[PDB]
């Protein structure tokens, strides 16, 4: 509430939501990142003949735009935390804190972790084999002690679509 | 070679020898549709090199 208060603001209290939640975790932030697609329905490189523009619009064939997909680590020491990340403990505290309460649809968020090793079996049947994207964790049956590694990645906190369709009527003639 | 294809059920690890040595099965099977007619090994298909390099020696491959 003291941090809710402010408006337009901020990102120094994602670091305050992860401290709360479960601590021993804690949190970084890159303000911009790299993103990618957007694919361009006209690919609009044709080069024109009766009518073409030049000042901004100048491309290839896919896009990138910047502007608004923060990347976000967290960090654990405690085994049992570890097992509260993977989808079904405390990734479904994130999830539904972010998209209704403090940013709604200002932004997308990237999330990302880096752990020892891993936890992680395999290819059991139907529903928990996937670290997210990856598989690790099974291998190494040759040397006693510790190397770091990136964990995985979870999805972004977006909402988004087109609804479908065209239209039929107009605003006003003024 | 001791070709050793897997089988998957349930339960099993993952291990990167399930993998290595299904897809050598995979060239051996193809291996034995083409000794089928033809009863030739394989051979080159193109090798062209490049001229202009010759006379101040060395040697440059294009497409092998």
């Amino acid at each position: 509430l003291p941090l809710m208060l402010l408006p337009g603001r901020t990102a120094e209290g994602l670091t305050s939501l992860v401290t709360l939640l479960a601590p021993g975790t804690q949190a970084r932030v890159w303000h911009h990142d790299r993103r990618r697609i957007p694919l361009k329905t006209p690919l609009t490189m044709r080069v024109h003949h009766p009518v073409s523009l030049k000042s901004r619009p100048v491309m290839g064939d896919h896009a990138t735009d910047v502007n608004g997909q923060v990347l976000l680590q967290l960090s654990t020491q405690t085994g049992s935390e570890v097992q509260g990340w993977l989808p079904g403990g405390h990734l479904y505290s994130d999830l539904l804190a972010l998209l209704h309460v403090y940013l709604g649809s200002r932004l997308d968020v990237r999330l990302q972790l880096c752990v020892e090793r891993s936890l992680l079996p395999d290819a059991r049947l139907s529903c928990r084999p996937a670290a997210g994207s990856p598989q690790l964790g099974r291998t190494a049956v040759m040397r006693t002690q510790a190397k770091i590694a990136t964990s995985a990645a979870r999805v972004m906190t977006i909402s988004l679509g087109r609804y479908q369709r065209v239209q039929e009527h107009y605003q006003r003639k003024e | 070679m001791k070709i050793y294809r897997p089988l998957w059920e349930d339960g099993a690890f993952l291990m990167p020898q399930q993998f290595q040595q299904q897809a050598a099965w995979d060239v051996h099977l193809a291996d034995s549709v083409a000794r089928m007619g033809l009863a030739h090994p394989w051979g080159v298909v193109a090798a062209e090199f490049d001229d202009s390099l010759l006379p101040l020696s060395r040697l440059n491959a294009t497409r092998l």
